[PDB]
């Protein structure tokens, strides 16, 4: 089949500056009819792609002016002439021109903001939970920026290890900050037998390590 | 407005079969060459099948040919995907798909615009067993406030396979919700939180319920999200 390589896979891009990206064909995507079907499409988190420019360089209804399609044969460019906090996501190439249709690898626009601490969150396990013998424990870091966050779990000034995990969402196409949930996991037991659970935060945009904690049976 | 919804996604065994639908709206069907997509890490986005406008013809992509089938049902403005002789490299998002343009309504026209996509249906194809979540309360409290915000959710916990789906209040709370990419846990079941960001103030004078939706297990879950006087 036609291989489409896209370069680069990872694209930082600073909020209001250009971004390029270049898709190669193993083959000229010249068509007999003497036409280049060579797609970019746009894709969000949980969102299908959607299509923004067609045949090399028409942009589709509703596309903003911001996104321009180039290029010939086998070496095609998408650019954004000023990146937008909704321009985050997943670009592919696609070419329709020698079947079947085939996509590029995607490349990942991140775009690089203003540095923002992340709001920290505490929340006890449920008694719902409980009651089947287990509890989590969630520490959330709301809307921060860079990525890059460490946090660590403290049980009674235990430093714990080996019984979380994190996750952090995709950028937010509207402020363009990150969130991430930590997730202790014990047993009904393990937690009935301490106190004071703590979430301890160090990120870029905080003066000092931030703690938010509980105490058992007070929540 | 053309509109495609795809259903069917569930867990499989390695070497069973599964049969995916996409009802499509908002568009004149039998005028539309219409198509399979996937996505995964694996394959990438990779084209599977087509089917002509006037049901006739049928291609598909060397990986899935032999194995899958493509059907349209006009009446009831339906595609068709059933997947035999599933293998594991099978686990993707399938996506129905289709085009604006029909100009030229024949090979190979149909392969060039492909810009109409579902909201595509997850299939995993693994040794394991599908399990509903188990949806608790994330409570709001003083240890989940900070400044001028407050913060609340619901934890999804112990299902398999992906996805699940939360929306707030029947979706009249969209603004500083976060649902958080699943992780898988020592247990081989998955869990993730969906949170949301509310006034401080606003803690103690309003009802928050996340509806929580996992297909495989055909499971839905109200949860009503309390605060802890704390």
């Amino acid at each position: 089949d036609v291989v489409l390589t896209q370069s680069p896979l990872s694209l930082p891009v600073t909020l209001g500056q250009p971004a390029s990206i270049s898709c190669r064909s193993s083959q000229s995507l010249v068509y007999s009819d003497g036409d280049t079907y060579l797609n970019w499409f746009q894709q969000r988190p949980g969102q299908s792609p959607r299509r923004l420019i067609y045949q090399v360089s028409n942009r589709d209804s509703g596309v903003p002016d911001r996104f321009s399609g180039s290029g010939s044969g086998t070496d095609f460019t998408l650019k954004i002439s000023r990146v937008e906090a909704e321009d985050v996501g997943v670009y592919y190439c696609m070419q329709g021109s020698h079947w079947p249709p085939t996509f590029g690898q995607g490349t990942k626009v991140e775009i690089k903001r203003t540095v923002a601490a992340p709001s920290v969150f505490i929340f006890p396990p449920s008694d719902e939970q409980l009651k089947s013998g287990t509890a989590s424990v969630v520490c959330l870091l709301n809307n921060f920026y860079p990525r890059e966050a460490k946090v660590q779990w403290k049980v009674d000034n235990a430093l714990q290890s080996g019984n979380s995990q994190e996750s952090v969402t995709e950028q937010d196409s509207k402020d363009s900050t990150y969130s991430l949930s930590s997730t202790l996991t014990l047993s009904k037991a393990d937690y009935e037998k301490h106190k004071v659970y703590a979430c301890e935060v160090t990120h870029q945009g905080l003066s000092s390590p931030v703690t938010k904690s509980f105490n058992r049976g007070e929540c | 407005q053309a509109q495609l919804v795809e259903s069917g996604g569930a867990l499989v065994q390695p070497g069973r079969s599964l049969r995916l639908s996409c009802a499509a709206s908002g568009f004149t069907f039998r005028n539309y060459a219409m198509h399979w997509v996937r996505q995964a890490p694996a394959t990438g986005l990779q084209w599977l099948a087509v089917i002509t406008s006037d049901g006739r013809n049928k291609f598909y992509a060397d990986s899935v040919k032999g194995r899958f089938t493509i059907s349209r049902e006009d009446s009831k403005n339906t595609l068709y995907l059933q997947m035999d002789s599933l293998r594991g490299e099978d686990t993707a998002v399938y996506y129905c798909v289709t085009q604006r343009d029909n100009s030229r309504d024949y090979f190979p026209h149909y392969f060039h615009d492909m810009d109409v996509w579902g909201q595509g249906t997850t299939v995993a194809v693994s040794s394991a067993s599908t399990k509903g979540p188990s949806v608790f309360p994330l409570a709001p409290s003083s240890k989940s406030t900070s400044g001028g915000t407050a913060a609340l959710g619901c934890l999804v916990k112990d299902y398999f396979p992906e996805p699940v789906t939360v929306s707030w209040n029947s979706g009249a709370l969209t603004s500083g919700v976060h649902t958080f990419p699943a992780v898988l846990q020592s247990s081989g079941l998955y869990s993730l939180s969906s949170v949301v960001t509310v006034p401080s103030s606003s803690l103690g004078t309003q009802t928050y319920i996340c509806n929580v939706n996992h297909k495989p297990s055909n499971t839905k879950v109200d949860k009503k999200v309390e605060p802890k006087s704390c």
